[PDB]
């Protein structure tokens, strides 16, 4: 019953705003200080701000000390982060997590965490990728580049989903441009190169983007 | 900012017992804490106030903080126990997280990458672009380096490296991709992605034709 829950991330382009909030259940919200951690893609956990049970005290990271605000309504059991000039270095998932006291003490932990909201800070608009056919004993690495695409996600079958035991389709790279590339390979016998056709199927639903490419030596 | 300096990663074999430490100047006059992060999930507490447990913590996690260092030891380390683990402290009222240990709990024999790297097509070359696709697979433990060469010279510039993700199988693939124009691509004599895990390095190399 004891939970917390984050809402109001979403994709933002750089110098805009964004308000998160963090509702409380199963305790008494007010009786506890509520802070927030964040965790870039693939990195550790960095803290961002901090609030004491009633409110007065405010804490807030070197990062973000200007640019954002912390507060609470504990009438309405909720914590609020307003977040304005948003750099792409704040792309993070927010988590709100409950301290063990009123406020940041010595041997204070965070005994609740929640599950997270995700904030993109990026100025890429939706585009659909670019596929170009890569080619190079028994077998053959045959593969489909799809290029500078956005948002996430991309779909890749070979010969309409035919060919898949001997396929790998690699996660995505995030490149400084905010786009992304994706790459898939399958594994085919060379001796049946020029005889047999591959053909991969690339659909990317946020551009309304298909294509098959036509993979050959 | 005090920084609390971990090690980036930790081996354990199941059974065995996990050391992370924690090091920092204004620790050991002040309290450490140790959370535990598993794939995809919040955070967890497993020990606070340097070596107390709360109440639902296993036993086997217990801490110390020494000095200037904080050590989080994991007794009988058990394959759930693999997560990144962060130690953390107060600065008066601003919180500090450490660097953050990647825990593997080696769950499989080593296996070195397979390394398949692909030229820029010619219909890339005709819209005057040029990628390199260097893709990478089937390596555990899951921690990789990639570096390029031109004509064995090295090259940071047009690079964009993925981090390892865990395949079905429970061994990790990356990928690297370096950007090239036509021009640069024609005139060198070749172009490496070398890739480093465990202190092998597997290098494959394309070049214009």
């Amino acid at each position: 019953e004891v939970q917390l829950v984050e809402s109001g991330g979403g994709l933002v382009q750089p110098g805009g705003s964004l308000r998160l909030s963090c509702a409380a259940s199963g305790f008494t919200f007010s009786s506890y200080a509520i802070h927030w951690v964040r965790q870039a893609p693939g990195k550790g956990l960095e803290w961002v701000s901090g609030l004491s049970g009633g409110g007065g005290d405010t804490d807030y990271a070197d990062s973000v000390k200007g640019r954002l605000t912390i507060s609470r309504d504990n009438s309405k059991k909720t914590l609020f982060l307003e977040m304005n000039n948003l750099r792409p270095e704040d792309t993070a998932i927010y988590y709100c997590a409950k301290l063990t006291g009123y406020g940041s003490t010595p041997g204070s932990y965070m005994d609740v965490w929640g599950k997270g909201t995700t904030v993109s800070v990026s100025s890429a608009s939706t585009k659909g990728p670019s596929v170009f056919p890569l080619a190079p004993g028994g077998t053959a690495a045959l593969g489909c580049l799809v290029k500078d695409y956005f948002p996430e996600p991309v779909t890749v079958s070979w010969n309409s989903g035919a060919l898949t035991s001997g396929v790998h389709t690699f996660p995505a790279v995030l490149q400084s441009s905010g786009l992304y590339s994706l790459s898939s390979v399958v594994t085919v016998p060379s001796s049946s190169l020029g005889t047999q056709t591959y053909i991969c199927n690339v659909n990317h639903k946020p551009s309304n983007t298909k294509v098959d490419k036509k993979v050959e030596p | 900012s005090f920084e609390l300096t971990q090690p980036p990663s930790v081996s354990v074999s199941p059974g065995q017992t996990a050391s992370i430490t924690c090091s920092g100047d204004k620790l050991g006059d002040i309290y450490a804490s140790w959370y535990q992060q598993k794939p995809g999930q919040s955070p967890v507490v497993v020990i606070f106030q340097d070596n107390k447990r709360p109440s639902g913590v296993p036993e086997r996690f217990s801490g110390s903080n020494s000095g200037n260092t904080a050590t989080l030891t994991i007794s009988g380390t058990q394959a759930l126990d693999e997560a990144d683990y962060y130690c953390q402290a107060w600065d008066t009222s601003t919180s500090v997280f450490g660097t953050g240990t990647k825990v593997t709990v080696l769950g499989q024999p080593k296996a070195n990458p397979t390394v398949t790297l692909f030229p820029p097509s010619s219909e890339e070359l005709q819209a005057n672009k040029a990628t390199l696709v260097c893709l990478i697979s089937d390596f555990y433990p899951g921690a990789v380096t990639v570096a390029w060469k031109a004509d064995g010279s090295p090259v940071k510039a047009g690079v964009e490296t993925t981090k390892p993700s865990k395949q079905s199988n429970n061994k990790y693939a990356a990928s690297s991709y370096l950007s090239l124009t036509p021009e640069q691509w024609k005139s060198h004599r070749s172009y490496s992605c070398q890739v480093t895990h465990e202190g092998s390095t597997v290098e494959k190399t394309v070049a214009p034709t």
